[PDB]
């Protein structure tokens, strides 16, 4: 909407450069700070303020997301039917064999601080969600 | 090339203005250093009292 | 029109061709006309073209005794403005009432109203008639639009 | 080469205006925080007595 | 009052103009109202 | 990439500090587990503070502030984490009330648009001043920003100091007999919430084996060395989490009273996580808790679109 | 080698001469080996030279048919040092692991360890590859000597 039309359906379209990164900001944060709970399986284990700074003529110049409290407490021991931060479960799954032995990956449940074994999520499969967030990094 | 330099002088001005404000910020957090300190002092002071 | 200026129009027609046989695209009508001492609104032209959409606006053809009658059928004209009309009609970005006009907003009206200008069209009419804060003296912006 | 610096100095100043307000907003705040602390210290001094 | 919000989420229509503020009932669903149709139609557009 | 020798040699023998010098002790099984645990989790926190600022690093006259609250979190075990959440959450009903009623009328009044002020008996500030406020009789956070620093002070005495300072306040409700566990209910709009207070002290404090930490400070990796350069704060025998959170809360929420509000009035159809499931009484409750009848009788009269009139003339 | 490139290899050897007398010394041999395409250990050279001291290293002459068996003997050469070995090679003095070292140590180690350099050999190689803190990042310095 506010941003500069790169020249110029469903979700398929050419977003602007930074405006692509505006979308891609959030899945990076949702790896590094988002965790299942009993209530929400993509819960946000940080709450945040967001800002979309518009210029003189009016386009998106800025996008300022600010964190207060990381609910870190879980990172060791989550209660019954809860998950820690997403990225963990991703890293073990979408590991490529080189960084599977570099970033030192044993399989699911070889970490004691991941409780309830490996709880699955509905309609999101951590496996590919790893690969996705890695792209999103390169876009930002 | 001279019109440009008039606007350059003007830039440095607004930069200075940013700096009296950011200097007052740096005055006010140190003003507040002596302030915060005094309280936490007078709290320990109060505990014994 | 005199044969003289009409000869100049015959050329301003002749230049603008496609298959090489006295054929001008509908699209070009108003723009050629505009250079020929006229500013015919797209709405004015659309009347005397017969309401095409973008497809047959881009596709349908004129020829000279369709073009030159059209030129004339707008040219002898009804309302077309003057300074007094356009100072009010360009006090049209006064923000408080200021004798000077709104920078982003002069661009926006041009995108947002009737005859939607592109970004390109908007910026060109406006640019550099504002100041540091982006106030445009309309009293002059008026004469600029009204002569040139 | 003389155009391109000029047109830019102009805009960056508006960005220094964005920061300019926010610095006074922090000035407003730090003078609040200070006063918060002074009133708390003023209290603890008089309560010490 | 009940009657107008109870049925409004359930009619798909989560964000409810109660004036400007829109009373929203989180569906937990891919609501279709986010697409470049809903951008280029909403693109700087007139709120009618 | 800290030092391998010294991680465990810290994690087992703190060459630490009693008084103002070097003191050795072997750690117990117990002392060794708990400290290493803190290290495990604390590294992920150090990581996020790096990350969100590398995000904004790529992302950053006007602005549009938006608020994703990790939010209105009524689980069973509601710790400190969940309190100060439901605090900004509490504030946020009170932001609606202070906005669509008051500041939306005051955006109308910053203009002088034909607006009759209408108030409905929905000021929540006492339940906030209960959680927020430092001196006078202290608030929930504040009493803990105090009891962080004292030895004969206890999560038990935290709630006892709260029964002490508050009592009679018509927005607070002491627990259902659990002194023994020490929990308190406060009258947040959308339900009375139970918080439990055990372990909150060391949550608003954060202590760790300062030894391993100072070596995490002197690490190899750019990440670990950026993440851990903040060693000064770790306590062995500093200004709290929550008070520094107030030194950010006011950065969240004063900007918000400079910013004209736009609202997203989010109801939950089911307490079961689910797609599609509404409950007829559950929504109806939140139609009262979010204040819908009254929220109507302001903006029902009121304007979605704004756009500047002198330009519009 | 092919008589194609061997023609070229000859030319570069001939362009190394001092007078015309056909005789590039046991000294300059090392640069001819380089300039054709090699980067010998000064040892690799010394090997095919036949272990001389400074005296007959300066006094003994070579011609091309004395040189070409040398250049040939190295060329299809044992092991060629990758980026990965080399970075770890410079990584050695990173007091922690950082990816970075001060340009003073780095200027020095190359003037004290292995096939020792002069200041001249080092400054041209290293300068302008420290940053605004006087750290040379080694990783790029390694890549620089590779693609050169």
């Amino acid at each position: 909407v506010a941003s500069s039309h790169k020249g110029k359906q469903g979700p398929s379209f050419s977003y602007g450069e930074l405006e692509k990164q505006l979308l891609q900001a959030n899945p990076i944060l949702e790896a590094f700070g988002n965790a299942k709970t009993v209530k929400n399986d993509n819960s946000s284990r940080f709450g945040k303020f967001i800002r979309i700074n518009f210029d003189v003529t009016g386009y998106i110049v800025g996008a300022n997301i600010e964190t207060y409290l990381l609910e870190k407490s879980r990172a060791i021991r989550q209660a019954k039917d809860e998950r820690t931060f997403h990225i963990f479960y991703y890293l073990i799954a979408g590991a490529s064999e080189q960084m599977r032995n570099d970033l030192l990956l044993e399989g699911f449940n070889n970490y004691t601080f991941l409780s309830n074994g490996h709880v699955p999520i509905p309609a999101q499969q951590d496996d590919e969600m790893f690969q996705e967030t890695l792209e999103a990094m390169t876009i930002m | 090339e001279a019109r440009r330099k008039e606007l350059e002088e003007k830039m440095v001005s607004l930069l200075q203005e940013k700096n009296d404000l950011q200097l007052q910020v740096q005055a006010e957090q140190d003003n507040l250093a002596d302030a915060e300190e005094r309280c936490d002092q007078l709290i320990k002071n109060k505990i014994q009292l | 029109f005199s044969e003289e200026q009409t000869a100049e129009f015959k050329e301003a027609f002749q230049l603008f061709d496609r298959t090489g046989d006295g054929k001008i695209l509908y699209s070009q009508c108003g723009d050629v006309m505009r250079a020929l001492g006229q500013n015919p609104t797209n709405a004015e032209v659309m009347k005397v073209l017969g309401n095409p959409k973008s497809d047959e606006m881009n596709l349908k053809t004129l020829k000279f005794e369709q073009f030159l009658p059209m030129m004339q059928t707008i040219a002898k004209n009804k309302d077309q403005g003057c300074f007094e009309d356009y100072v009010e009609g360009l006090r049209v970005f006064d923000k408080e009432g200021n004798g000077t006009v709104m920078g982003a907003e002069i661009r926006h009206v041009l995108v947002t109203l009737g005859e939607k200008m592109t970004e390109e069209e908007v910026e060109q009419l406006v640019a550099g008639h504002e100041d540091s804060n982006g106030c445009i003296n309309y009293e002059e912006l008026v004469r600029m639009v009204l002569s040139g | 080469k003389s155009e391109a610096r000029r047109k830019e100095l102009e805009e960056k100043m508006v960005s220094l205006l964005q920061e300019k307000n926010d610095l006074q907003l922090q000035v407003q705040a730090e003078q609040d925080n200070l006063a918060d602390a002074e009133e708390r210290c003023d209290q603890l001094i008089k309560n010490k007595i | 009052v009940l009657h107008n919000l109870r049925e409004r989420y359930f009619s798909g229509l989560i964000y409810t103009y109660s004036g400007l503020f829109c009373v929203v009932i989180n569906p937990y669903k891919q609501l279709p109202i986010y697409s470049e149709k809903i951008i280029d139609m909403y693109k700087g557009k007139k709120r009618h | 990439g800290i030092n391998v020798t010294d991680f465990t040699r810290s994690i087992l023998t703190p060459r630490i500090k009693v008084g103002r010098d070097v003191v050795q002790k072997a750690q117990t099984k117990e002392q060794a587990d708990f400290a290493i645990e803190a290290l495990a989790k604390a590294k992920f926190e150090r990581l996020f503070r790096w990350i969100l600022t590398r995000v904004n690093k790529a992302l950053d006259a006007s602005f549009l502030g938006i608020l994703d609250i990790a939010g209105f979190e009524i689980f069973e075990i509601n710790s400190f984490e969940q309190l100060c959440i439901n605090y900004t959450n509490e504030k946020l009903q009170q932001l609606f009330n202070h906005t669509m009623f008051i500041l939306e009328q005051e955006e109308y009044q910053r203009e002088g648009i034909e607006w009759n002020f209408i108030d409905f008996g929905l000021d929540l500030q006492p339940c906030i001043e209960l959680i927020e406020r430092p001196t006078n009789p202290p608030g929930v956070l504040a009493l803990l920003d105090e009891e962080c620093w004292f030895p004969k002070a206890t999560d038990t005495s935290f709630v006892e100091k709260l029964i002490q300072e508050q009592g009679n306040h018509a927005k607070f409700q002491k627990s259902k007999q659990l002194k023994d566990k020490t929990e308190f209910c406060i009258l947040h709009y959308a339900g009375k919430v139970t918080y439990n207070a055990s372990a909150w002290l060391t949550k608003n404090m954060d202590p760790l084996n300062d030894n391993v930490t100072s070596l995490l400070n002197q690490s190899s990796d750019k990440f670990v060395a950026d993440l851990w350069k903040d060693v000064d704060r770790i306590v062995g025998l500093f200004r709290t989490v929550g008070q520094l959170y107030k030194e950010q809360l006011t950065k969240l929420m004063t900007t918000l009273r400079n910013t004209n509000p736009n609202f997203v009035r989010c109801i939950i159809p089911n307490h079961e996580k689910r797609a599609g499931k509404l409950d007829a009484h559950l929504v109806l409750e939140q139609l009262r808790c979010n204040g819908v009848l009254e929220g109507i009788r302001i903006c029902r009269q009121g304007f979605p679109n704004r756009i500047v009139f002198q330009e519009f003339r």
